[PDB]
């Protein structure tokens, strides 16, 4: 910039087979508040619970889901700050896809895209590894998608996952409950479940948000619908 | 009183004698010893300092009237 | 096949978990739905270490 | 006295008989007598204050 | 230990940690308090008001030259808390910022973009390891063009939200449960009533109560878009106002 | 000089004695008349509880010096 | 600070536990050891006086230059170590030249001031380069805001000044300022009394000799930023050596 600046890694292998900044940010992803993503097979459902504890933000804006475009959305796990830059990041992808193709960017092609910027970040230096673990949802040509990103670059395809506080937990319900193909129903049901699994996060309307990619594009809920899902759970 | 040294006889526990209060070893060493004078004059520059060291620490203690007449601590 | 254990500990608490469950009862045997209750008690105090990340040192 | 005599407190014995003796007052530490005793400095209260 | 201890390079730069978040970016926020100010920020419906200390530390300053409130264009104005070598910087960062939508859209930037485009900045800052994160973080009030006056607050680390009522300081929690309770108990907002709520806030948990010329107020009303500077005159209205509560 | 998280070594008769000072310091037991000649090259190293005014009330600098400064020693 | 033996005080991308980089407090110091550079404001101009020490007697004025002009209407009087001094001046000197040649005004202070704080900060805030361990002000006739003196510590910081003094007797300078009155007085005045402050500072027991250089941005040069001219650079420390005795 006005520097010499760096360009050596921070991350170095192991005699173990490990790098050892990502096992780290794993750690961080964990710290974060509950978020899950399924791709039911009927659309395709991204909810989250949101540690605002004071109810204090008059977010009609921002959240911890925001749509990256009308048929793609966002939902984070762990720490807000890393969730900044990607978020603007993925907006920007879109642009691009939406110039050539004009249909918003698809989910297989979008994971490929952050993970090779993802992958740069730890393979050089005067930039770190994330510790953040993005669910990637879509309806895009007629089939819903999910994917997880995690904060080295790796990305795997799955039907439901989860991420954020108690996530051993969460991925074992999920089996149990879901199984493969089932109904759009279910999969909002045990999205919420794994919400509820553990809260602690001020019980109010506005403190968990959704937001569902289905046929006809993306919205987020309004938080009065999401707290109806939750009801159910005792 | 508390602190106070005492003798104590061993061949039977009555009080030898009754001893001030007094310092370890170390402390002994620690007392004074004077160093002499490089004269004011003599210690060559830093003439703006001659004066803060003078007068923060010789003064409120030898020329103590002034202090007391201006009345700070 | 329902406990993932994490130590001989774990074993040997789903037996001594059992006798615990048929005193409070006052039963003089042992029965087969005791084992039941336990292993799912120390189940679930296997959960709360794990979502800590503790193995049986805290 | 028999009643004097309690697992708080302390006694003095004969070194060649071990009988009881005497009474002695509660066991104490001399650093603690004279924090007790003394109060230095004294300290103003005016001074803290404003806060 | 921790917020000491070497696990990588962690506690010199960016890059995670056995903590859970970074060391470097945690002395980030430590270094808020340093500055002394402390901030606290309420959303009326006719203003966003931000109220917060400004440092004084000279009797050879002219009132107008030194402040906090900074105005970034003619709908966004803000007030930096935390360290101030930090503070000046990050704002001509955010003048650029403001000034590149300017051309290209034609018209003034919403609170909401503004605090988008510096709380990405902030992030690149805190990614980097060629350069330390933000010690100061700056926050924004402005009427945005259709959803009405808004608050919004980067943090120093970069990260963005929007609030009804936020605190940033040096006891940036007790600030925050202060002003739930006047949230809570709704007197409602007028011009006067939102900078009355904002200001006693900021003097009950410190506990001082200011004289006009060592608290800043700066709001942007619906009278124009333009962001002002109130002066001590009605800075000390205000300060009058707060006695009887409520 | 007090900073400790030491659960590894790190003495902590070195951490008593920096504090017996302060106790000492504080006005309770008397250091109002009996001043203290503190020295350090570097204060770069140095806490703020050790140090700071009003605890060791006046500060002196010694700057580098100058000419003239040389000429008188000369 | 900490003597740390990797970092902290030895990288300045490093923050320490409570947020500070003790590198730029160690450059704090340089200017404290070194002469004074005294800026007061009026309204129809600003005055700046910086001593100049004769380390040699085989100097001319124009020698280690503390004082730039840094447009024509645009001063800068440094204190402190004079090497991180001049490249302060050549950021200054671009920063102003553009704003005049363009807009075809006088430049209002407050935004420079905040630009080239901006500029030692960003520096502050690398560990590839250093802290800047000079403190600096800017001194301005403008005609959106009249005069303004802004003054920037060696950490980036801005704050605008009445009467400034950096350098080394911040304390006895500031206050013969604070006791005078020249924030609104007329700029003839307060070239007599700028170098008569300098003349306090100034010892005869720390120093041999200084070479006065003032500097104009006032109402004899009629807002044209000039290095002193002879004349009444040598009557006002003419003045300044009478008037103690």
């Amino acid at each position: 910039m006005a520097e010499r600046g760096y360009s050596f890694s921070l991350t170095t292998f192991s005699p173990s087979g490990k790098l050892v900044q990502i096992e780290y940010a794993l750690a961080a992803v964990a710290g974060g508040a509950p978020s899950v993503g399924i791709k039911a097979a009927n659309g395709v459902v991204l909810a989250t619970e949101k540690k605002q504890k004071s109810i204090l933000y008059d977010e009609r804006s921002v959240h911890k889901v925001e749509p990256i475009t009308k048929h793609i959305g966002l939902v984070y796990s762990g720490m807000g700050p890393d969730y900044r830059v990607l978020v603007h990041r993925a907006r920007k992808l879109a642009q691009q896809y939406y110039l050539v193709y004009q249909e918003p960017i698809p989910t297989a092609q979008l994971v490929q895209r952050v993970a090779s910027v993802m992958q740069e970040y730890t393979q050089s230096g005067g930039v770190r590894p994330f510790g953040v673990s993005l669910l990637i949802c879509g309806w895009n040509e007629g089939r819903p998608y999910l994917f997880q990103s995690d904060p080295s670059g790796a990305y795997f395809a799955w039907k439901a996952t989860a991420m954020g506080k108690n996530y051993v937990n969460g991925k074992t319900f999920l089996e149990k409950r879901y199984n493969e193909d089932l109904e759009l129903e279910d999969a909002i049901h045990t999205a919420i479940l794994t919400l509820k699994e553990s809260f602690e996060g001020q019980m109010t309307e506005d403190n968990i948000e959704v937001g569902i990619c289905n046929e006809a594009g993306f919205r987020r809920l309004t938080p009065t619908e999401v707290r109806d899902y939750l009801a159910a759970i005792a | 009183k508390p602190g106070d040294l005492v003798g104590v006889n061993k061949d039977s526990y009555l009080i030898l004698e009754t001893l001030p209060t007094e310092y370890d070893s170390r402390v002994k060493a620690m007392e004074v010893d004077e160093r002499p004078t490089e004269q004011y004059s003599d210690i060559g520059g830093l003439d703006k300092q001659i004066q803060e060291l003078v007068e923060a620490i010789v003064l409120p203690m030898n020329h103590k009237e002034k202090f007391e007449n201006l009345g700070i601590q | 096949e329902l406990m993932p254990g994490a130590s001989g500990a774990e074993v040997k608490g789903v037996c001594t978990e059992a006798g615990m469950y048929a005193l409070r009862e006052r039963r003089v045997h042992v029965t087969q739905e005791d084992f039941e209750m336990a292993v799912a008690k120390v189940m679930q105090k296997d959960s709360e270490k794990n979502m800590s990340i503790k193995k049986l040192w805290k | 006295d028999k009643s004097k005599l309690k697992p708080g407190t302390r006694v003095a014995l004969d070194m060649t008989t071990l009988t009881i003796m005497r009474y002695l007052p509660r066991e104490v530490d001399p650093l603690v007598y004279n924090m007790s005793h003394e109060d230095p400095g004294n300290v103003s209260y005016s001074e803290i204050g404003g806060l | 230990m921790s917020r000491g201890s070497s696990a990588g390079f962690d506690r010199h730069i960016t890059i995670f940690s056995p903590e859970g978040r970074l060391y470097q970016v945690e002395y980030a926020f430590k270094a808020i308090n340093q500055g002394g100010l402390t901030s606290v920020a309420v959303r009326g419906k006719d203003c966003a008001v931000i109220v917060t200390q400004k440092k004084v530390p000279d009797k050879l300053l002219d009132s107008s030259t030194v402040t906090h409130l900074f105005k970034i264009t003619e709908n966004i104005g803000c007030v930096m808390t935390g360290m101030t070598a930090d503070s000046r910087s990050q704002v001509q960062r955010a003048r650029y910022e403001a000034a590149n939508w300017k051309y290209k859209y034609g018209y003034e930037i919403p609170v909401d973009m503004l605090c988008k485009r510096i709380a990405d900045i902030s992030q690149v800052y805190t990614q980097n390891a060629e350069m330390r994160p933000l010690g100061c973080c700056m926050i924004l009030i402005g009427i945005d063009e259709e959803q009405g006056p808004q608050v919004y607050k980067c943090d120093p680390a970069g990260y963005y939200c929007g609030f009804k009522a936020t605190a940033a300081g040096v006891k940036q929690t007790e600030s925050t449960s202060f002003l739930e309770k006047k949230v809570k108990k709704k007197f409602d907002w007028t011009f006067e009533q939102t900078v009355e709520t904002a200001i006693t806030c900021l003097s009950t948990v410190l506990s001082i109560d200011f004289k006009p010329s060592e608290i800043e107020v700066g709001v942007v009303t619906v009278e124009n878009p333009k962001f002002r500077i109130l002066t001590e005159a009605e800075i000390d209205a205000h300060l009058v106002a707060l006695a009887e509560r409520d | 000089t007090k900073r400790f998280d030491s659960e590894k070594a790190g003495d902590r008769e070195v951490q008593r004695t920096m504090l017996e000072l302060l106790n000492q310091l504080d006005g309770f037991q008397p250091n109002t008349q009996v001043k203290v000649i503190a020295a350090t090259n570097r204060v770069d190293i140095l806490d703020p509880a050790l140090l700071r005014s009003g605890r060791l009330d006046r500060k002196i600098e010694f700057p580098m010096p100058n000419e003239e400064a040389r000429a008188r020693i000369m | 600070m900490s003597s740390i033996g990797t970092g902290y005080d030895l990288s300045a991308s490093t923050f320490s536990p409570d947020g500070r980089v003790f590198q730029v407090e160690y450059a704090m110091k340089a200017v404290e050891n070194s002469s004074t550079a005294i800026g007061i404001r009026c309204k129809d101009g600003v005055v700046f006086g910086v001593e100049k020490l004769v380390l040699s007697k085989l100097y001319e004025e124009g020698s280690n230059k503390r004082l730039f002009n840094v447009d024509r209407h645009v001063g800068m009087a440094v204190a402190g170590l004079l090497a991180d001094a001049r490249s302060l001046a050549d950021i200054a000197r671009e920063e102003a030249s553009n704003f005049r040649s363009n807009f075809g005004y006088n430049i209002p202070l407050k935004h420079l001031a905040d630009r080239v704080a901006m500029y030692v900060h960003a520096y502050t805030l690398y560990s590839a380069v250093r802290p800047f361990g000079c403190s600096f002000m800017l001194g301005s006739y403008s005609v959106n805001d009249g005069a303004q003196l802004y003054m920037i510590d060696p950490s980036g910081v801005s704050y605008g000044y009445w009467g400034c003094a950096i350098g080394k007797a911040r304390q006895a300078a500031k206050t013969e300022i604070e006791k005078l009155q020249m924030k609104e007085m007329t700029c003839r005045d307060v070239v007599k009394e700028v170098a008569k402050i300098i003349y306090i500072v100034h010892d005869e027991v720390k120093d041999k000799a200084f070479e006065l250089e003032l500097s104009w941005v006032g109402e004899l040069t009629k807002g044209r930023h000039e290095i002193v001219p002879k004349d009444v650079r040598e009557e006002a420390e003419k003045y300044a050596k009478e008037s103690l005795k």
